């Protein structure tokens, strides 16, 4: 239809939710899965130091 | 289970120690009692021969 300045204030509306995301959203839930799975390994090699 | 397993192979450990034991003072034993009736028996002969 017609360009707009919307056009430069998405961009606007955009970054920062990029940003609010790679600093306070992803990491932390990257850690959350990472350590049950660190968790669910090491119960593995308990599992097999326990009969060899 | 890994905690468990390594409460059991003390025991086994203790086990094949203390029977090991048991059967190196019945061998004992039995070098005891042999070496025993070796005497009882050679003085007899010994007697006999003189006797002859």
């Amino acid at each position: 239809m017609n360009l707009n300045a919307t056009i430069l204030g998405q961009a606007i509306a955009f970054v920062l939710f990029v940003l609010f995301a790679m600093k306070y959203v992803w990491p932390p839930l990257m850690a959350a899965i990472e350590k049950r799975q660190k968790e669910i390994a090491d119960g593995l090699a308990s599992a097999e130091r326990a009969h060899k | 289970d890994l905690d468990l397993a390594k409460a059991s192979a003390t025991d086994q450990l203790k086990k094949a120690k203390a029977e090991a034991q048991v059967i190196i003072e019945q061998a004992n034993k039995r070098r005891s009692q042999i070496l025993d009736e070796a005497k009882a028996e050679a003085e007899q002969e010994r007697t006999k021969i003189v006797a002859q």
